């Protein structure tokens, strides 16, 4: 018996499974690692790429009145989650005088870029000291190393930094068989998915499926 | 019978040692051809053409000593052994 | 003499050859290093070193 | 606490006997 | 290949890179161009490319012991800052991947170049020059994936059975592909007794005979297996029309496979067979389970029982000792025994207890690494520990070092761990020693001529006959008369030769003449050639690297020398 | 290269110097352990080179009186009940007692618990004793090992070879720009940290006045206060970098002799080396074969192995007679954008990023005072550009470096700095790069299991766990039982206890393989650190015992089984493997053999005048060397016309090289090779000795 | 966020083919790899013999009567035959011989909607005197479905459980090797290997599982509008 297939969805607020069935089986490992393989490499995101402390001129010093020096802000920076909707670099400011924590909330973005997690951690201030900083959002997928700002040849205060673009977290799946001897043999693909609060679960399981059936409608064609 | 040869390995050097007196004389048999090959890119432009230019058909960006092994598995050459 | 001048106790070696006016051949090795002529074995030795190689008679150009 | 150090962070540890003087 | 950091590849070939750069005209002069290639412009990768496309070049990894320690490889470009060696070249250059490194030399001339592309390039010297096996073959984790997916296991998944009655028989498959579906739908285990019909793959010797008649047998015919489809999938590796294993591919057996194939192919067919191996060996190795968990390391069940017994034997002994009935020495001698026969028992029951599926034993029992001994040690008693002198301790220690030492056992234990590391390293640079002087003496000794053309030869002993029937097969042939050729004809007891003068010998050949029933042949060795200078090629023998006769010009003095010395460093003593 | 580097430096026993015996003078004897050492100097502890046996280690509890002899404490037993009060004997004082080990069951008086003891008895001597000639008792089970080797859990575990390698090996690890301590750790680290000097400690108790990065401000009691510096980013000795970070909050209340600085490599006032890392024990597909190691790409992108290595490089403008150099911004013939990073004064700005051969100091010396070339005046004449009286000799960055310019520094003499005699001012350059782990690099665990990283995963290939984490580090099978040390699985199935945390069953009671586990370890948080110190910890009953209970996963399930095996995904295909494999966690250390301090080519160079080969070292991109065996394996071959090239164009002829180098560049054949020049050196030295060499052809007549 | 096309090329034999498809988004190998060979092997539909019924036998360990070739050899060859057939329903096809000589598989006479696609395959070598009668029940379905899970479905005297290969495909393997795009040179390139039966061609087999396999992916690209750009 031929039913086409579709996928039932089950609800948490950062993380969400699904459930694929039926399918042919042996047939349900594969699919979901495919799934999985897509999720953990290929969705569209957002990073920071350059960061601007003002009063520094490298990433191998610190700042007066700072309780961390500027590797250790970078290290927290690297934990911001920021979702942009234009399409090139855009920038973000942080400024703050005075004693006090700093978190990561305080960024006065443009218009159309979002911080998800607003109540992070960046530094501590001194009353001595008062930080001021400008970052550039450039929107990419996968990892990519800071190297290439310097290939830029921008100013001396520039500091380049990692990225990862990657809105995923974590993606696992489970396969349900049924063995029976009469024709009700079929596979149950249960997957699950887990991101950054940058985009839902199905949203980034929409995107792996527009990549998949991109990268499959040239290889579907008769020789 | 076997698998297809690549880079390097082609042509086989059995076949290689079959028109070879001994292992060692398809060296030299080997690297005086190619150095004419070398030397017909020189002498072509201008000078006497003593010379023939390679025989088997040249694929692009080959080194002379390739061109050279390809046709001592074609049987267009032959060597007369040392004294 | 080539050789043995190497090992040890140069000068007597070289006493004992130069009064008797011996000429060492090259074969072996450890000499031909010495000199810095190509070594006679292998790819080295005269029935291999010395070759010509045609195009055939056969082989007619376009 | 029964090491010596003012503040360190503590280790649960797989000790069967109690040492008698400190290094 | 060889994998070669394009960082250092730009850097060895740069003049070539030049003559290309100023070729293409990038560069509007060679000095100009030479300065492009300073900076590593993004132009000069795609011409670097080029330039070693069909470059050789030379690997080389210190101390060099042997001749087969320096070889050439077709360079390929990868990123990061290492180099990269096919898997099987560790046997021979006798290198692990902990911190090695390697020396890359560039063959200039058109002469090196050559010689470098034909006389030692890897996929050319499979054998090693030594002794007639092959160095460059599957060695240590494809020996284990090429033994899991041999092993038969009796009772598995799918596992042919015969019907009696009413039920059908089920276990028998059309085609090695229609068992390869039935194991992917997972009703086969990948190594259970099935009965395939095989068509691609030529029947063994035995089978051939009756099934096709000793017509023949070609590719499209079908007969019968009765394998494992593990076994089939290995048999698929080995060139086509090699007649069909079906067997544990223990280590032996995959060496035997392998010199057999060196004897009877084209080199290439060998260099080719040997690279599947490795990948399908790799590939097995990781779906083969060999892991090492507290939980697999078994402590032997009745080792409590086996040290009360001894331990009260020896004390026996030291009671002994306070008669004085013994000398001290002698309570020695006494101890060393008492504890030598006790470890002996704890790894026999040690043996005893451990299943067959225990990765422990597995790895190394397939012969993948490993050695028995130091399973036992691992999971019985560690034994006696010697001294700094080298006399043994009369103190046993008694804990596996799963379980742990006391204080005690670890420090008297350090003693020879320590002297072992000091001596190893004195045992490698004497060995070097030994090899110069080898090196010195035969300096001479070259292959002149072709042959000289003597009568006379050593004597060898084929087999010594057994007094109570027929022969025996000496246990050393294969080291005293094989590449030997024969010096003169071998007559038998009745009038017809069975090998002829001059004919080299070979093991189809020493068959031969062993079935006859001689016993002895005269061979024409290097003991008494009859040449000026070295000796002739017809009575030095076939060679070792290549497998046949020794070319006329080869340095076979120079090659024995690297032979005798470079085993060197693991020679051991344990009077004279 | 870390802390504890140095403070083994500073505890060595050397043999070895000026007033001792040689090292070729010294017998084997001399060299190996004695049975009195036994808590003075450590047996396992050695350097693995030519110099065995040769350098040893102070031992822990050791300590050195005035005459010069080493002593160690014990405590005595008067009558088979042991005292608190402990005296220090020396090696020969010690040898006319009785001396009784540390694991002697004991009662709570101090009482003897069984009828005989085992002892230490003269010298080498082993022996049961009835339990009144016992005199001395050891003060810590682990009283014979060094501080090195201290640290490695399930150290009676493993050999002496691989224990050796593993001691040996930490202090080569290079600090990372974070630490972590290790999940599984002996009680050695805090002390160990704390004394080998790298983390600041408070000198009083007082009050946290203010926090900076560049320093703490303490309030006392007294009234006074003390502001500690913290010095960031030193070049250490061995080109690592020292970096000391405020770990007090601010405002708190500090105790005297409490850490308040976190060094290099420490974390929380403790020696952490490494990471920890999720490794899974199998072969996988041949690229972890033969020792190397397979990363996961998480490690790069999270920057868990980054490292910061700080160089700096240092020239100087020192007189000659034909005048007085100087290091000044314009250079004659370099262009504008290349000089663009220098400023006015001739040094590089700070934080310009800098590619190899840029220039970092630009000095001139005057040149050497010849006649203007005649075709160089034309030349020059054309264009109008004198070559003036000073030729270019600018400091100039060395190949394979990177990083940004963190700081340049200089001497002069109006300054009135010290200078050495007859140069006028020195200047170095500070460049420091960041390195993230790459193939190539050396990683090790602690039980002396080395290991190249062979290649590294990207993030969705690792065989990954039934709740999609992935692993982080794949240690192949084979080199754990061929090395004869299991301290490493053992320490790896802690490591997963100690991350997921667990809970005895004691509800029903305590269950009888932890009637022993102390009643802090019945029930342990997440990620809590224990402690398991060298011949006395977790036994293997209790281990076994601890992987039942492991806290159940955040989704709900339980990962481990009760061997310690998992079920993994794998990552290219998307079966699960036929098998458990073992995975947990392991303490991983970023070793000092990084691919790009040793990677040298070098395809032509700068030669030396006198010995006429190829100049060495691995700092002027050096030629390597091509010694004897090789040309011993060239003969073999047979290959005449390689070992020629090689002794002659490669190396000694001018004429040769000069030769080739133009052909090669010229694309024609290269020369075949013939007679070294050298040859007609020999001749003119033996023509030189009255000795007549002659050359015979075929024919024999002379050439 | 863009990314270059890709072209599959056809190296050609009598029913195998190797395809190659280049060049690949890094680590997309064995993303599509693994996959497609699952739908090539697993997907298409087909038809195959699933149960035997010979005249003379009693039980199955006997041979029938005047026949060269053994029952589990009759069976091995039957699972051999190549068949199509457009109809759900198991059809029912009968197959006699009589006489000395071969009986081969064009020697079924096949009711409508069944197609023998070679008819020069032999099943059986029959001695002389003697007639044969063996009926087949074909059936559609998909992958590879084992006898023994159809066993016996009731209760029969004569019935044989026979392996069904319901497959156009025959064997798939596939492997990625690293092709230099530009100058990173991680770009992936997947070959595949397909090999079928006769009733179908490789060329189309690959598309009928692409086809199958983009309506499968279909659904996750149903959730939301998320593009991803040629
Ligand atoms: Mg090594
Ligand atoms: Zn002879």
């Amino acid at each position: 018996s031929q039913r086409p297939t579709l996928s039932e969805d089950v609800l948490t607020d950062n993380r969400s499974q699904f459930v694929i069935e039926p399918l042919e089986p042996g047939f349900g490992y594969t699919l979901g690692n495919s799934l999985r393989r897509t999720l953990l490499s290929s969705i569209p995101g957002a990073a920071v790429t350059s960061i601007r402390i003002d009063g520094v001129l490298h990433e191998f010093t610190t700042v007066p009145g700072v309780k961390e020096d500027v590797t250790e802000i970078i290290l927290n920076l690297k934990s911001l989650v920021v979702s942009s909707e234009e399409d090139e670099p855009v920038t973000m400011y942080l400024r703050k005088q005075g004693p006090g924590e700093v978190t990561a909330g305080d960024i006065v973005p443009p218009a159309g870029v979002t911080v998800h997690n607003p109540g992070m951690h960046i530094a501590t201030l001194n009353d001595k000291g008062k930080l001021e900083v400008e970052l550039v959002v450039e929107r990419g997928r996968g990892y990519v190393p800071a190297v290439q700002n310097r290939a830029s040849g921008a100013e001396i205060g520039r500091i380049p930094v990692d990225s990862i673009y990657s809105p995923v977290l974590k993606v696992t799946y489970k396969v349900d068989a049924t063995r029976v001897e009469q024709r009700t043999d079929f596979d149950k693909l249960i997957l699950d998915v887990e991101t950054k609060n940058s985009i839902s679960p199905r949203d980034a399981l929409a995107s792996a499926g527009k990549t998949l059936v991109e990268l499959f409608g040239l290889a579907r064609e008769l020789n | 019978g076997y698998d297809t040869p690549l880079g390097i390995t082609n042509p086989p050097i059995d076949e290689l040692l079959d028109r070879v007196s001994s292992k060692y004389a398809l060296v030299i048999y080997a690297a005086k051809r190619a150095r004419q090959i070398n030397d017909y890119y020189n002498q072509l432009g201008e000078g006497i053409l003593e010379y023939v230019g390679p025989l088997v058909e040249p694929g692009l960006q080959e080194k002379p000593l390739s061109i050279a092994l390809r046709e001592i598995h074609a049987d267009l050459l032959e060597h007369t052994e040392g004294e | 003499w080539l050789s043995a001048a190497s090992f040890q106790e140069t000068t007597r070696v070289l006493t004992d050859a130069a009064i008797n006016c011996r000429s060492d051949k090259l074969n072996g090795l450890k000499e031909n290093v010495i000199i810095g002529k190509l070594i006679p074995a292998g790819t080295g030795i005269n029935r291999y070193r010395n070759i010509a190689v045609q195009p055939t008679e056969e082989a007619r150009a376009a | 606490s029964n090491n010596s150090v003012p503040g360190a962070p503590n280790r649960v540890s797989f000790a069967k006997l109690r040492e008698p003087l400190e290094v | 290949q060889c994998g070669l950091p394009k960082l250092m590849a730009l850097e060895l070939f740069k003049p070539f890179v030049m003559k290309r750069l100023v070729d293409l005209n990038h560069a509007q002069n060679i000095k100009s161009a030479k300065r492009m290639v300073e900076r590593q412009r993004p132009q000069v990768w795609d011409v670097l490319e080029e330039v070693i496309a069909e470059h050789p070049v030379l690997l080389n990894r210190a101390p060099t012991l042997h001749r087969l320690g320096i070889q050439a490889f077709e360079p390929m470009l990868v990123e990061g800052k290492a180099i990269q060696l096919h898997p099987l070249v560790c046997e021979a250059f006798n290198a692990d991947f902990d911190g090695d490194q390697m020396a890359v030399h560039l063959p200039l001339s058109a002469e090196a170049q050559a010689e470098a592309r034909i006389l030692m390039l890897s996929s050319n010297n499979i054998l090693s020059p030594a002794s007639g096996r092959p160095l460059a073959m599957p060695r240590l984790d494809m020996v284990t994936g090429l033994y899991y997916l041999t092993t038969e296991v009796p009772g598995d998944t799918g596992e042919y059975q015969p019907a009696s009655g009413d039920h059908p028989e089920t276990g028998v498959y059309s085609s090695p592909a229609e068992a390869i579906m039935a194991a992917d739908r997972g009703v086969l285990s990948v190594r259970a007794k099935i009965k395939v019909r095989l068509t691609q793959l030529r029947p063994p010797v035995e089978i051939e005979a009756e099934l096709f008649g000793h017509s023949g047998w070609q590719p499209g015919d079908a007969w019968m297996a009765e394998t494992t489809l593990g076994r089939v999938m290995f048999n698929e590796l080995l060139p086509l029309g090699y007649p069909f294993v079906n067997k544990q591919m223990h280590k032996k057996v995959q060496a035997a496979i392998i010199n057999d194939l060196a004897e009877r192919y084209p080199m290439i067919v060998v260099a080719q067979t040997v690279d599947k191996l490795k990948d399908a060996g790799f590939y097995w190795a990781t779906r083969s389970g060999v892991t090492v968990s507290m939980a697999d390391v078994l402590v032997p069940p009745r080792k409590k029982e086996i040290l009360d017994h001894y331990e009260e034997r020896a004390d026996k002994v030291e009671k002994q000792f306070q008669r004085g009935a013994l000398n001290h020495d002698e309570r020695n001698e006494a101890l060393v025994e008492i504890w030598k026969e006790a470890t002996d028992e704890v790894g026999q029951a040690l043996r005893e207890h451990y299943p067959d599926d225990n990765p422990i034993i597995t790895i190394v029992d397939s012969g993948a690494t490993g050695n028995f001994t130091q399973t036992r040690t691992l999971a019985g008693m560690k034994g006696l520990v010697t001294n700094p002198k080298g006399e043994f301790i009369p103190r046993p220690v008694k804990s596996s070092f799963r379980e742990g030492l006391t204080v005690l056992e670890y420090f008297i234990n350090t003693h020879g761990a320590r002297k072992g590391l000091a001596d190893t390293a004195l045992r490698t640079a004497d060995s070097g020693y030994l090899t110069r002087r080898l090196v010195d003496v035969s300096q001479d000794v070259i292959v002149r001529e072709h042959d000289c053309q003597t009568e006379r030869g050593i004597v060898v002993e084929l087999a010594e006959r057994a007094p109570d029937g027929t022969l025996i097969r000496d246990p050393y042939i294969e080291t005293s008369a094989y590449a030997r050729t024969l010096g003169t004809d071998a007559v038998d007891e009745a009038g017809n030769v069975i090998v002829e003068r001059g004919q080299d010998l070979g093991d189809p050949e020493i068959d031969a003449l062993l079935a006859a029933g001689i016993t002895q042949v005269k061979v024409r060795s290097v003991l008494t050639c009859a040449t000026s200078t070295g000796v002739c090629a017809t009575c030095y023998g076939r060679s070792m690297a290549t497998g046949k006769l020794v070319d006329i010009g080869e340095a076979v003095g120079i090659v024995a020398a690297q032979s005798i010395g470079e085993p060197g460093t693991q020679l051991t003593m344990r009077d004279i | 290269n870390n802390p504890l580097s140095g403070l083994t430096h500073k505890r060595r026993l050397s043999a070895l110097g000026p007033g001792g015996l040689s090292r070729e003078r010294a017998g084997l004897e001399v060299r190996d352990v004695h049975p009195s050492h036994y808590g003075r100097m450590c047996p396992i502890e050695t350097p693995e080179g030519p110099n065995i046996g040769l350098i040893g280690s102070l031992s822990v509890y050791a300590r050195v009186n005035p005459f010069g002899f080493i002593e160690t404490p014990y405590r005595k037993v008067v009558d088979g009940v042991v005292s608190d009060e402990i005296v220090y004997l020396t090696a020969d004082e010690e040898d006319r007692h009785v001396v009784a080990q540390a694991n002697s069951p004991i009662d709570a008086d101090g009482r003897f618990v069984e009828p005989r003891v085992l002892v230490r008895r003269k010298a080498g001597e082993v022996e049961y004793v009835p339990s009144s000639e016992v005199d001395y008792m050891d003060v810590s089970p682990r009283q014979m090992v060094s501080v090195a080797t201290a640290m490695i859990p399930f150290l009676e575990h493993d050999d002496a070879n691989r224990a050796l390698m593993g001691a040996n090996m930490q202090r080569q690890a290079v600090p990372l720009v974070r630490s972590e301590a290790p999940l599984v750790g002996t009680g050695m680290e805090l002390r160990a940290a704390i004394d080998a000097g790298d983390v600041v400690v408070a000198e009083e108790s007082g009050v946290i006045e203010e926090v900076s990065a560049d320093y703490i401000t303490v309030m006392h009691d007294n009234g006074t206060r003390r502001t500690y510096r913290m010095r960031k980013f030193a070049r250490s000795n061995h080109g690592t970098c020292a970096n000391q970070c405020p770990i007090v909050d601010a405002g708190d209340r500090v105790e005297a002799g409490q850490v308040i600085a976190d060094g290099p490599c420490t974390d929380d006032g403790e020696m952490a080396l490494g990471k920890n890392l999720l490794v899974a024990i199998m072969p996988w597909e041949g690229h972890n074969y033969e020792d190397a190691i397979i990363l996961s790409n998480r490690l790069v992108e999270e920057d868990v192995l980054t490292s910061i290595h700080i160089e700096e490089h240092e020239i100087d403008a020192r007189d000659t007679k034909l005048g007085a150099e100087e290091i000044t911004r314009d250079i004659p013939n370099i262009s504008d954008e290349v000089l663009a990073d220098l400023d006015e004064r001739g040094i590089v700005r700070i934080g310009a990023e800098v590619r190899d051969g840029d220039i970092l100091v630009g000095k001139v010396t005057p040149k050497g005072e010849t006649e203007l070339t005649p075709e160089e005046r034309l030349l020059r004449a054309i264009f109008g550009e004198k070559a003036r009286e000073v030729r270019d000799t600018s400091l100039k960055v060395p190949h394979g470096e990177s990083g940004k310019v963190i700081g340049i520094r200089v001497f002069s003499r109006e300054d009135e700095d010290e200078l050495p005699a007859g140069v006028n001012e020195l200047v170095r350059v500070y460049v420091a790069q960041k390195r993230k782990i790459s193939d190539g690099d050396k990683l090790a665990g602690r039980h002396g299991n080395k290991g190249v990283i062979g290649k590294i995963l990207p993030v969705e290939d690792m065989p990954f766990l039934a709740d999609g984490t992935p692993v982080d580090i794949i240690l192949n099978t084979h080199g754990v039982p061929r090395r004869m040390n299991i301290g490493q699985i053992l320490e790896t199935h802690l490591g997963w206890c100690a991350h997921s945390g667990w809970k005895v069953d004691a509800a029903k009671g305590v269950p009888d393989w932890a009637a022993r586990l102390p009643d802090e370890l019945l029930e342990a948080q997440p990620n809590a650190i224990v402690s398991t110190p060298v011949f006395d910890g977790a036994q293997e009953a209790e281990l076994q015992g601890l992987l039942s209970c492991t806290l159940p996963n955040r989704d709900g399930d339980v990962l481990v089984d009760a061997d310690g095996k998992a079920m993994l995904f794998d990552g290219r295909s998307g079966e699960p493997f036929p098998y458990p494999v073992t995975v947990g966690y392991m303490y991983i250390m970023k070793l000092h053999h990084l691919v790009d301090d040793k990677i040298h080519a070098r395809s032509t160079g700068p030669y030396s005048m006198i010995t006429q080969q190829p100049l060495g070292g691995k700092a002027q991109f050096g030629g390597q060397r091509f010694g004897e065996m090789e040309c011993w394996a060239m003969q073999a071959y047979g290959a005449a016309y390689t070992l020629q090239e090689l002794l002659t164009i490669k190396s000694d002829d001018t004429v040769g090289r000069v030769k080739v180098y133009e052909a090669i560049v010229k694309g024609e054949n290269i020369p075949e090779p013939g007679i070294p020049e050298s040859f007609k050196v020999l001749l003119k030295e033996l023509q030189s000795l009255c000795l007549n060499v002659e050359v015979l052809s075929s024919d024999g007549a002379a050439i």
